[PDB]
């Protein structure tokens, strides 16, 4: 059982892997947004969390 | 129908063109005067047919603007 | 190198300057970067060198000193 | 006076309701997608560990 178990948790990592390449290209590119939204416009007006 | 004004021209403005008012405006404009909220009939008629008025003017190049101030003046383009 | 790969992944995941980021610069105070922030560049981190750290360890990091000396 | 002004105030809520709807939308739907893979990472990442 442990074997057939070692085997979802290999298929779970090789998942991660694979999110956690596309999170960290998400990031990369909504850098420059925030370097741009500096002027005081995110604060309030443009991040409504409702 | 044919001989009618709206074949050539809106209704609403043939009837400022056609007002008592209009060539001393019109003449006064062109000299470079700005028009503020103290003189009342001028204002007033300005207020009530603005965007004929800048349609009009618009032919010869020239915009008729409204500062937030609400005062009107004349600025002509490079043409 | 290793001690400016720390630096590429820092900067281009925070969006700071080069020059703010030095070797004790903390990152939730000097560098700004919150909690989400601070995931993400850990995960970066992780991503650049191929390699994984604890929990604990990891959230233990909190520091570009920190940072690059569990890296190195 | 008041003719001027209540023109004024027209032209500027206007403006400034649908500039924001139409911008803060689209920020939020990005912050949303990223907030959405981060949380699939961690799940999967305190799994894996586990």
């Amino acid at each position: 059982e442990m074997e057939n178990v070692q085997k979802k948790l290999r298929k779970l990592e090789r998942d991660y892997y694979q999110i956690r390449e596309q999170v960290v290209s998400a990031k990369a590119g909504w850098c420059a947004v925030m370097r741009m939204v500096k002027d005081n416009g995110v604060e309030r007006r443009l991040h409504r969390r409702e | 129908s044919s001989t009618h004004i709206e074949q050539f021209m809106p209704v609403k403005l043939a009837q400022a063109l056609a007002n008592s008012l209009f060539p001393e405006l019109d003449s006064q404009l062109r000299a470079g005067r700005h028009i503020g909220i103290d003189d009342l009939d001028n204002h007033a008629f300005l207020m009530d047919f603005q965007e004929q008025l800048e349609e009009f003017y618009a032919r010869y190049n020239v915009e008729l603007i409204r500062a937030p101030e609400g005062f009107f003046y004349l600025r002509p383009r490079s043409t | 190198t290793i001690e400016e790969r720390v630096k590429k992944i820092i900067g281009e995941q925070l969006g700071v300057k080069q020059e703010e980021v030095t070797n004790n610069a903390s990152f939730v105070e000097d560098l700004g970067a919150d909690s989400l922030d601070t995931v993400e560049l850990v995960m970066a981190l992780e991503e650049e060198f191929d390699t994984e750290i604890p929990d604990e360890e990891a959230e233990k990091i909190t520091t570009v000193q920190a940072a690059i000396d569990y890296i190195n | 006076a008041i003719r001027v002004t209540q023109s004024d105030r027209d032209l500027f809520k206007h403006l400034i309701t649908e500039a924001t709807s139409y911008v803060s939308a689209d920020y939020m739907r990005h912050a949303n997608e990223r907030r959405t893979h981060l949380d699939e990472a961690l799940a999967l990442r305190g799994e894996l560990f586990g």
